[PDB]
């Protein structure tokens, strides 16, 4: 509704000056506005959608993960489980947010390879973190929900993407985390990474200098998550 | 916890 | 209106644990509610208080800086300054609400100094942020709406507060600041600054280890911003 | 700008 009145353009303009002014409650809601135009997103839109969502989310999960640590070793009244309750609610209210602007409309108008996996990382991402704060049989739901989106999005990219696609190796990125985090699988985890990151070893030599930088980039993500697991 | 991707 | 249900305590609890979650926005509506309770604040809720709305208006001015310099040198259509307004009005409204809860009634109640020169700075020092966006004529009302509160904070501290005294001496910063940038007064800034640091270092001998330590603290900063200014 | 005082 709220953004109904402003033209996309001024939307997405907007966006990148709440972007730069680190303002990214402001952007999630210039780019949510953004994508109830109806229209598909191009790439860099895309990302600005990403950026202004993981940004707000990110503060959120940073926020009941200290309200949590201090609500275990509690077990005073009521305040802090009170507390943590009201931030993972909001927490829970922007994740389902994302989830319905990726289900309303932008996974079914997704065409292009690059385009439909984008948003199915976004899909596992977000239903992750619904994961984290989740307890017991929901859980299960949510758990298989996250694995649905990654595991698609996974059947896509190794059809359509080369293996150094930076997209492609976020997703396996995060596919991986999941596996370790949530799922109770290090040894999926692990195997998962390891085998991204061979079979991204082995198609740098075809990139150019640019591309080369990203891939490298992600590539050195996935041996620290390998360091830090082995 | 493990660190998934960071913003580019 | 919004926390009128919750325990004065519990509001006090809450804004600690939002301080430690870094969700300062929750924590400046905790304290806000807290106030609204119509009793005195101690020492420590003040400090609360301070902590809570410092951190808000201050992303507020941040960002308001960032999207005043895009505008300057992009002297494209009207987004930059609608959204520069934009954040401006915000910053101007939380502003407001600290000036409203100094108003009614924390000021009026304080009567020992070290209350009350806290509230006459807060209330400087939020005059001093709305005198930043500012322009034209209710410019000079808030400058010298800014400039009158440091003023009777300023003779009540020199009356009846050691010359060591945290608040004293961050009061006698931040005037010094008032002066430099807001004022145009750079010579006066220069001079309260080094008479203020100069009477501290003279009573420095006085102190125990623990008010040594943040006397000294906020005297580097004095010494910093003399550098800077010479 | 010149800095005022931060928190404690
Ligand atoms: C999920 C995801 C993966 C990759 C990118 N991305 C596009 C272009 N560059 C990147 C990139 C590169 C390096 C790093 C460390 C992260 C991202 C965006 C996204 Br949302
Ligand atoms: C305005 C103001 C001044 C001083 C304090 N304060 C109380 C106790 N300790 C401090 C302090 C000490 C060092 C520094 C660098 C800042 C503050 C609070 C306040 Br709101």
């Amino acid at each position: 509704g709220a953004m109904g009145s402003m033209e996309r353009a001024s939307l997405i303009q907007k966006a990148k000056l709440a972007e730069q002014a680190e303002r990214y409650e402001d952007m999630a809601a210039f780019m949510k506005g953004a994508v109830e135009k109806g229209e598909e997103l191009s790439c860099e839109e895309r990302n600005l959608l990403s950026v202004a969502y993981k940004n707000v989310v990110g503060g959120q999960r940073a926020a009941w993960r200290v309200l949590s640590s201090i609500e275990q070793k509690s077990n005073k009244g009521p305040e802090v489980r009170e507390y943590r309750k009201k931030v993972e609610t909001e927490l829970q209210g922007v994740c389902d947010t994302v989830l319905g602007l990726l289900d309303s409309h932008l996974i079914k108008e997704a065409g292009d390879a690059e385009s439909r996996v984008f948003y199915l990382k976004m899909k596992g991402d977000y239903y992750r973190y619904l994961a984290e704060v989740a307890t017991g049989d929901d859980k299960k739901r949510i758990i298989d929900s996250a694995r649905s989106a990654y595991q698609e999005a996974m059947d896509i990219s190794k059809k359509e993407m080369p293996p150094t696609n930076p997209i492609r190796l976020g997703l396996a990125l995060n596919f991986s985390v999941f596996h370790y985090e949530i799922a109770n699988s290090p040894e999926e985890a692990i195997s998962l990474a390891k085998t991204t990151f061979d079979e991204a070893m082995a198609d740098l030599h075809t990139l150019s200098e640019d591309s080369y930088k990203d891939s490298t980039l992600i590539m050195q993500l996935l041996r620290d998550n390998l360091t830090l697991w082995t | 916890r493990t660190p998934s991707l960071p913003t580019p």
